[PDB]
């Protein structure tokens, strides 16, 4: 799992070697398909990944359905949103997870508003405060380019029930402005801040402390349940 | 639009609040309960002398 | 005689056995015994064993045992609580035919009364919905949030007779509707109510 | 991108409806066996009083 | 060398069995035998809402009834008769 | 008058 | 094993049992079939069968079959198989070729 | 981490609501793939003493002979370890550990138990947290930042020092479509219709004459939220309201449906 996380053949290798880990083989299978992915957008790889027998009792649904929204990214952004479905729908709660994910890069560059209201809805109808952590990370993965108006587009949903979402909402706004200090990311900020809401504080210090290889390392950044190596 | 629609985040911002102080009135009321009593009113710093 | 009432302890009970025995083939009809309060209407509110059910695949004449087994787990769980007497016992859906029968009378043992037919009611959970309650989430409740019987089906069928039920019909409706218009007012007179209090309040906050 | 976030108010407003009416119930557990009882006296304002144990 | 101990030592195994238990507060069912919970009133104590033990003869529970009661869970225990002082040191005993 | 048969 | 079943019946059973973890058993060979027993090292009780034994119908000798076969199935395997009667004719054997003191 | 079938989360709640406080007991079964994820099909109600019960529960014939039993028309593999039934309070564990934490590491330290509560969750959440083999060993897991909430619990002192031992990690939860599912006229003129437009248009007459000197009362001399919505003498107009909104609910529908 380490060896994947320090760098064909060498996926097929992943695979076999990541498809057996059940511990190592699982952060190892991440770390393979996320320097492996890139944008093949293939049918092959895409269904592997997605159907590696229901379980596997892996580490969390796969790290977060892992493969799929990361080789999506790596070969396109349209292809990559018509996967989306699979995720979004699945009955399981991390397939749904790994939709948003997914829905992470495509259509970057403030892309298919469809897409980003869907998701948004689904934002909201999220069984845990989960899900909406990737939700967040979604939308704050988007709105890249064009800014001063995502400030607004968090605000409202900044700060609700279910102190999880809340904290969420942080990073994905927090991306839009990486970058530069305000489009209301100050104005957004002390006001969570000092709250209760354990997540909500962390959320709140990483903002503070706030080109393909550069996207994909706040990608993997909102992976911050699993372990350090972010 | 905008403005029915803020009149829309008035609404929700509403209702959000009702949920706020309901969610943190069932953890709230777990804290304690305060006495009552008449005094002999205080002669310095603070103070008291309740009864 | 009155019907049965449902807890769904046996519903995940027995929906989580034919997640048990779905392996290769054996689409099987399972039949395990309930254990239960029998009266008056009840559930037999918990399940049981099988000794899980094999046939040839269909020629379904050759049966399944212990009764020193039933008094395995009816036996053991009066150590447990004795509250129970066994009536109820299951298969898969939905076909039954003269095994199932055969199954009421040959393994008879009490069960008066054990349809999983006059006792059909799908019941209420009483006291352990929290358990239930717990386990609806996604799509939720409602969303919360939001020739002689047939002979005489006919018998009772034909009213167009409008004379006397027809003038009936018209009169109650018109007396209701009446009710309605009553009332549709009141609520509207009371909402107005809130009105000037919203206007007065917001204006007074100018 | 007005329009977008439009659709989003319908739906938190039908969303908190839902864990709204499913939010006056998690209250429901500060009532439970066992409670002492005591009588009410004189109520002071909002949600407090000086109930009498 | 071993029936002695085992009749007046294993006799007297008891106390570790009987040491386990823990004692019951008493009370009085001021009735209202609201369903699933009851009020009792308890003998220097609160009046108060009470649980039940879930197959009980609740038909008999009368407004007036000596219950025992659970100390830390607190739900009601096997019910009591109607107690008497030591008026056993006035009914039971005098100078006949 | 069931078409026929707002107040929510 | 698994023993099918008024003098030759009587004693053929009741040595069968303690003959030999090898778990007794005792059904028949009749109609709608009784098993009143599985695969317990309580071999006495079989006994227990012969207090209040009857009998009186007719027998069936491959529903049996199947009765020892599944019983015994769901546990090797031996079927014990007393006849003293005409057995009628109709797979029986050719099922259970993969079957196997 | 560690995952429910959810039929143990209803048997758990059956045993331990039917129960009560008496602390029933059991044994749930399961298996092992890493460190602490544990998936949890079904608990075993290992029966119940005269009131106190303690590892005399854990009897040969009960759990060896039905474990034999239920291994061969049921749960096949290995048990994962005990359950505990806290009516009442919530969770903490004081004379339960030393019943119950000396008896893991006799099995393998792949064993938890679980303290539930069939009291206070009236709720459809209810209280479930396992627990870890911290009476020694002071001496990793990222987890986006400890977890969350068990930096909200009851934070009660012995609570909070029986956590020092505790150490809850999280409940995981399954379910299927299809159990889903599977959970989620006419009265007319007997006296029926009169009969409740009979009496509540009474109610809407001399509730709304009270109505009506609430409105002429409090147009003046009006200050502190009508002293606090008069708790006293509840309660004018709402009442008005409930009676419209208790007819409008059956005075249409249903007589709708007799359409």
């Amino acid at each position: 799992h380490g060896g994947s996380l320090g760098l064909q053949d060498v996926y097929d290798l992943l695979k076999t070697n990541l498809y057996q880990d059940d511990a190592v083989t699982g952060e190892a299978a991440g770390l393979a398909l996320g320097l492996v992915m890139l944008g093949s957008k293939n049918a092959q790889a895409i269904e592997d990944m997605v159907g590696y027998a229901q379980e596997t009792q892996h580490e969390k649904i796969l790290r977060g359905l892992a493969v799929g929204i990361a080789l999506v990214m790596y070969g396109r952004m349209e292809e990559a949103d018509a996967l989306i479905e699979s995720l979004c729908r699945d009955k399981d709660p991390i397939l749904r997870r790994s939709g948003m994910y997914t829905v992470a890069m495509a259509y970057c560059g403030s892309g298919n508003n469809k897409a980003i209201r869907r998701l948004l809805h689904v934002a909201v109808s999220d069984v845990n405060d989960d899900v909406r952590r990737a939700a967040v990370e979604s939308l704050g993965f988007i709105l890249f380019r064009t800014p001063e108006q995502c400030p607004s587009v968090v605000s409202l949903l900044s700060e609700s029930y279910n102190p999880h979402v809340r904290y969420g909402a942080a990073m994905a706004l927090g991306i839009c402005c990486a970058g530069t200090g305000n489009k209301e990311a100050i104005n957004l900020l002390e006001p969570m801040t000092n709250d209760p809401v354990n997540y909500v504080r962390q959320g709140a210090l990483i903002a503070s402390a706030l080109h393909m290889p550069s996207v994909v390392g706040v990608l993997v950044f909102t992976q911050f349940w699993f372990w350090f190596p972010l | 639009k905008s403005q029915n629609l803020r009149r829309l985040q008035a609404q929700r911002n509403e209702l959000n609040a009702k949920v706020r102080l309901l969610r943190e009135e069932l953890q709230l009321l777990q804290e304690q309960g305060s006495y009552v009593g008449e005094v002999v009113r205080a002669m310095d710093k603070k103070k008291v002398l309740v009864k | 005689v009155q019907k049965v009432v449902v807890h769904p302890l046996v519903l995940l009970s027995v929906v989580d056995h034919f997640n048990r025995i779905g392996k290769v083939g054996n689409q099987k009809r399972v039949v395990g015994v309930l254990l239960g309060s029998w009266q008056k209407k009840v559930l037999d509110v918990s399940n049981s064993f099988a000794v899980p059910f094999d046939e040839d695949d269909k020629d379904d004449s050759v049966w399944f045992l212990d009764h020193d087994y039933l008094e395995n787990m009816y036996g053991m769980f009066k150590k447990v609580n004795a509250r129970e007497r066994i009536v109820g016992w299951y298969h898969t859906g939905p076909k039954l035919h003269k095994n199932d029968i055969a199954i009421n009378e040959l393994m008879k043992r009490y069960c008066p009364n054990s349809v999983l037919h006059v006792t059909s009611e799908i019941g209420a959970e009483e006291a352990e919905e929290v358990g239930v309650e717990h386990l609806l989430r996604d799509i939720k409740d409602t969303t919360v949030g939001t020739i002689y019987q047939l002979q005489d089906v006919f018998n009772l069928l034909p009213d167009v007779s409008l004379q006397e039920f027809v003038k009936a019909f018209y009169l109650k409706t018109n007396d209701q509707m009446v009710v309605v218009y009553l009332a549709s007012l009141i609520r509207s007179v009371v909402a107005l109510h809130n009105l000037i209090n919203n206007k007065i309040a917001n204006r007074d906050a100018e | 991108f007005l329009e977008v976030q439009e659709e989003y108010i319908k739906d938190e407003q039908k969303n908190l409806k839902k864990e709204f009416l499913h939010a006056q119930e998690e209250v429901k557990r500060i009532q439970s066996i066992p409670l002492v009882i005591g009588q009410f006296l004189e109520a002071v304002d909002q949600n407090t009083a000086i109930v009498g144990s | 060398q071993l029936k002695e101990l085992t009749k007046q030592y294993e006799k007297s195994e008891n106390d570790l069995k009987a040491l386990q238990s823990v004692g019951q507060i008493v009370g009085e069912v001021l009735k209202q035998l609201t369903e699933e919970k009851f009020i009792v009133k308890a003998t220097n104590g609160p009046r108060y809402v009470v649980g039940c033990r879930r197959q009980l003869d609740k038909s008999k529970l009368k407004p007036g009834t000596r219950v025992a009661l659970d100390m830390t869970t607190l739900t009601i225990m096997r019910y009591l008769p109607r107690e008497v002082d030591p008026l056993v040191y006035n009914m039971s005993h005098e100078d006949p | 008058q069931v078409i026929e048969y707002m107040i929510v | 094993t698994m023993v099918c079943v008024l003098q030759a019946q009587q004693d053929a059973v009741n040595i069968v049992c303690h003959s030999k973890e090898n778990n007794v058993g005792l059904i028949t060979l009749a109609n709608d079939c009784e098993v009143l027993t599985t695969l317990t090292p309580d071999t006495g009780r079989i006994l227990s069968k012969l207090h209040t034994v009857q009998p009186k119908g007719k027998i069936t000798f491959c529903t049996g079959i199947r009765v020892a076969h599944l019983a015994l199935k769901h546990r090797k395997m031996r079927i014990i198989a007393f006849v003293g009667s005409p057995v009628e004719d109709n797979k029986l054997a050719k099922r259970l070729k993969k079957e196997k003191g | 981490q560690v995952y429910i079938s959810s039929l143990a989360l209803l048997k758990m709640l059956k045993h331990g609501r039917a129960g009560v406080p008496m602390e029933v007991m059991g044994l749930m079964l399961g298996e092992f793939v890493d460190d602490y994820t544990v998936r949890v099909i079904d608990v075993f109600a290992m029966p119940q003493s005269g009131t106190g019960v303690s590892v005399e529960a854990v009897d040969p014939v009960f759990q060896a002979k039905m474990l034999d039993m239920l291994k061969q028309t049921g749960r096949p593999e290995m048990v994962v370890g005990w359950y505990h039934s806290h009516p009442g309070f919530g969770c903490w564990l004081s004379g339960v550990d030393i019943n119950t934490q000396q008896s893991f590491e006799a099995l393998s330290e792949r064993a938890v138990a679980v303290v539930v509560d069939p009291i206070q969750s009236v709720k459809g959440k209810v209280v479930i947290d396992a627990f870890r083999l911290i009476n020694a060993n002071m001496m990793p897991r990222q987890t986006t930042s400890n977890l969350g909430h068990l930096n909200k619990p009851s934070i009660q002192a012995l609570i909070h020092g029986l956590n020092r031992h505790y150490y809850s990690i999280t409940i995981n939860y399954r379910k299927n479509e299809l159990e889903q599912k599977m959970l989620l006229l006419t009265l007319q003129d007997y006296s029926e219709h009169c009969k409740h437009n009979e009496s509540v248009v009474k109610e809407m007459l001399e509730l709304a004459k009270n109505y009506n000197k609430a409105v002429e009362e409090e147009d003046k001399m009006t200050p502190e939220q009508l002293a606090i919505k008069n708790v006293g003498k509840q309660d004018p107009k709402r009442h008005l309201e409930e009676h419209v909104d208790v007819l409008m609910t059956s005075n249409i529908v249903q007589c709708l449906a007799a359409m």
